[PDB]
DNA sequence: TTGTCTAA
DNA sequence: TTAGACAAT
């Protein structure tokens, strides 16, 4: 929910105690003295050294299934489903701390399962998906008595 | 204890006045029409999916929400929230199937 | 009847191509992965 | 350069055993071994665990291009 | 009662603007869109009786981030409804000091004839109009509106050399959004929606500014 | 017939719509739809420049962008199957029709 | 019985 | 801005 930017993360942790010095001079349009004392820090004290533009990350990276789709590229799920994988692997590890049972299998080889069947789960090229959205609220639409 | 005004009236900046005592940020409505002027047809996108979940969600019945997404992703789809009945069929291609 | 009759022939072309994005019967992207994620509805119950 | 699921899906299936299986029909010439059936779709569905069925697949991107898969190369389920 | 009900009310469409000028990748800093209603008593007039707020003062410019030629004003008219008259004033003003971009923040509205001036002013003058009411809330704050990012040409045509895609059969948004309106998006300028789905955790959807 | 006239066979519809119909219409036959706005975009900025009949076959600049938007995309004739261009070419020609 | 389309 | 007209179960 915060906000982004390299001259915002640029503001926020060198330059508050620093307008904080005593200026007293008029708003030049609108702005704030400290502003434009900021702007001026920003544009001729710092050049070629902007490494806030990589500290502020341009973006954050896109979902694993709009790039690497995930009909090719393995274990490429959803995020939602990368947390419930990772969660569980996090109970399993505990719960077979202590568990006198076989257990043939690791965390990687379990991680492999999953994403397996994620992939594996895929609607395949051809559903006609449509029918299947406009049965799912048109047969219960039969059995949705008024009383 | 999340107090909830559920309304009965269709105001939408009528409640942006009061901001500092109003959590305004989760707010909602049933109308698809008013979000969809004021907040937009991507705001208005993910009410008429929660709004057929509450319609079938009163009746017991359990669809799924991709079926949901599907239909408010087709609904959505030219910009502005059109129907599926005989003048929603106009912006349609093929004649035999009109 | 007629409600859902109309939701069927508003939604008949709604396949699945190769390239998973539903597209409509003349090319219209509607979601660029099936359900926001992909998968399918009877395969997703041991996930 | 071909980027499709590798793995044949069910309408592939069906529809490659149903040609395979009328290409087994009207006295067409079989390529496994036969312990002696007479339904046709037996016969194709044992050329699919052979991996023997020759028949590449147009499958239709929507622009009107296609990639040739072959379902010699393709995984079955 | 204009004393504090004003001062509340020039405060948050403030706020609005000055995390508007931040979303769209003007210079804006921390303390500009985080000013406690304190400082802008401080830094601002109180009472409109006395005149202190000064409207005609309250405009601001900003400069953009990829150069600073490219800038826009805040334009805060006192008359509530604006005519051919205000427009043709402050365009003298966007005219005199090189600008192409500016958004007037009006109070009421904007006669007819002067919104045929706006919009049918130039395609280099490049010309905006935001309402005093629909500037209390920030929209983009709201949990149903997803991360809407501009796409700039190249990476459309990556997109739609992926998809096999052309420019009629992908989905679309109007330009009188309120969010194509916030971010004062054109036509042809693809955005990138980033969807707080419950399946997924993120979806991306591209849409034509149609 | 009632919007045409007896001795003059013309019609009663001013020249500026009628070639603003005449000139989006053959860009959705290519199926451009981008040049839709753009279209009556320049013939507000020329009729504000300079209002006449005298345009009476063509504006320069519409016939000009109408021949260009045909000249780029040559074999546009196909890439109109989609809903978004029969969409515009059934709601102008019924706007022109009432 | 709705819900939009057409004419005054 | 509001009454006839047109189609569906």
């Amino acid at each position: 929910l915060l906000r982004r930017g390299a001259f915002l993360s640029y503001s926020q942790k060198i330059q508050e105690a620093v307008k904080a010095l005593k200026l007293e001079s008029e708003n030049r349009n609108g702005r704030s003295p400290g502003t434009q004392e900021m702007l001026r820090m920003w544009y001729e004290l710092d050049e070629e050294s902007r490494r806030k533009y990589q500290k502020k990350a341009a973006a954050c990276p896109d979902p694993s299934l709009s790039v690497w789709r995930p009909d090719i590229y393995f274990a490429s799920v959803s995020e939602t489903f990368e947390t419930k994988v990772d969660d569980y692997s996090q109970e399993w590890a505990a719960q077979t701390e202590k568990s006198y049972e076989k257990s043939e299998l690791s965390l990687d080889r379990l991680r492999t399962l999953l994403q397996l069947k994620w992939q594996r789960s895929l609607c395949e090229p051809g559903e006609a998906v449509g029918l299947l959205a406009a049965q799912s609220i048109g047969e219960p639409s039969t059995q949705m008595t008024l009383n | 204890k999340e107090l909830v005004l559920n309304t009965e009236g269709i105001n939408l900046p009528e409640l942006f006045k009061y901001a500092e005592v109003l959590d305004l940020r989760r707010l909602y409505s049933n109308d698809i029409h008013a979000i969809a002027n004021t907040y937009g047809i991507e705001a208005a996108l993910r009410v008429i999916e929660k709004e057929i979940k509450d319609v079938f969600a009163v009746y017991g019945i359990a669809v799924d929400p991709r079926h949901l997404s599907l239909v408010a992703d087709y609904m959505c789809f030219e910009g502005v929230y059109k129907p599926l009945n005989r003048f929603g069929i106009r912006s349609n291609s093929s004649p035999l199937q009109q | 009847g007629y409600l859902q009759r109309c939701i069927i022939k508003h939604l008949e072309g709604l396949v699945v191509q190769y390239d998973l994005t539903v597209r409509d019967s003349d090319g219209s992207v509607v979601q660029f992965l099936y359900g926001e994620d992909g998968l399918d509805i009877p395969k997703t119950q041991f996930l | 350069k071909r980027i499709t699921t590798p793995y044949m899906t069910k309408y592939e299936r069906a529809r490659v055993l149903g040609t395979r299986a009328l290409q087994i029909a009207m006295c067409a010439p079989v390529m496994v071994e036969l312990e002696g059936e007479t339904d046709p779709l037996l016969i194709a569905m044992k050329e699919l665990k052979a991996r023997k069925i020759p028949i590449i697949i147009r499958r239709y991107l929507p622009d009107g291009s296609y990639e040739d898969w072959g379902v010699d190369e393709l995984i079955i389920t | 009662m204009d004393d504090e009900e004003e001062t509340y009310r020039l405060w948050k469409i403030r706020k609005t603007i000055m995390q508007l000028c931040h979303d769209r990748g003007y210079l804006v800093t921390q303390d500009e869109l985080d000013q406690t209603l304190e400082e802008f008593k401080a830094q601002f007039g109180d009472k409109p009786s006395e005149g202190r707020p000064r409207r005609t003062d309250l405009t601001v410019l900003v400069a953009h981030n990829d150069d600073p030629t490219d800038q826009m004003f805040v334009f805060f008219p006192e008359e509530p409804k604006v005519g051919i008259k205000t427009i043709k004033v402050y365009c003298q003003r966007m005219q005199e000091e090189n600008i192409t971009r500016a958004l007037i923040v009006v109070q009421q509205g904007m006669t007819p004839s002067a919104k045929q001036s706006l919009v049918d002013m130039a395609p280099k003058y490049i010309l905006e109009q935001f309402l005093q009411q629909e500037l209390l809330i920030n929209i983009t704050e709201h949990e149903l509106v997803p991360e809407h990012v501009v796409m700039t040409k190249e990476e459309v045509t990556e997109l739609l050399a992926r998809y096999k895609l052309r420019e009629n059969q992908l989905p679309r948004i109007q330009a009188g959004d309120p969010v194509a309106r916030y971010f004062g998006i054109k036509r042809g300028q693809v955005v990138k929606i980033i969807r707080p789905s419950e399946t997924a955790g993120r979806y991306i959807t591209y849409r034509l500014v149609q | 017939l009632r919007g045409s006239c007896l001795n003059c066979h013309m019609l009663t519809c001013p020249r500026a719509v009628i070639h603003l119909l005449l000139c989006q219409l053959r860009v959705l036959e290519v199926g451009a739809l981008q040049a839709v706005y753009e279209l009556e975009r320049i013939l507000n900025r020329f009729l504000e420049e300079n209002p006449d009949p005298s345009a009476s076959e063509i504006r320069e600049e519409l016939e000009q962008y109408t021949t260009e938007i045909v000249q780029n995309n040559l074999l546009g004739s196909q890439g109109a199957h989609v809903k978004n261009v029969c969409e515009s070419k059934s709601k102008l020609i019924a706007l022109f029709w009432k």
